[PDB]
């Protein structure tokens, strides 16, 4: 339900968004605003944007 | 906002 999983690595484009590699893991903090959603790298602890797109549900 | 804004595409 809150726990998403990247399908694709992404480099960011904005200094609020995260980049990340296929696989890496995300808690998400808040998706009710648009498509790209606030999240938590479950592997750096850094905030940011990521877009919803590039992830699945674990 | 940032949350509004486009998507990427996908590779
Ligand atoms: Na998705």
């Amino acid at each position: 339900v809150t726990l998403f999983v990247a399908l694709y690595d992404y480099e960011a484009r904005t200094e609020d968004d995260l980049s990340f590699h296929k696989g890496e893991k995300f808690q998400i903090l808040n998706s009710s605003e648009g498509d790209w959603w606030e999240a938590r790298s479950l592997t750096t602890g850094e905030t940011g944007y990521i877009p919803s797109n590039y992830v699945a549900p674990v | 906002s940032l949350a509004r804004r486009p998507l990427p595409p996908l590779p």
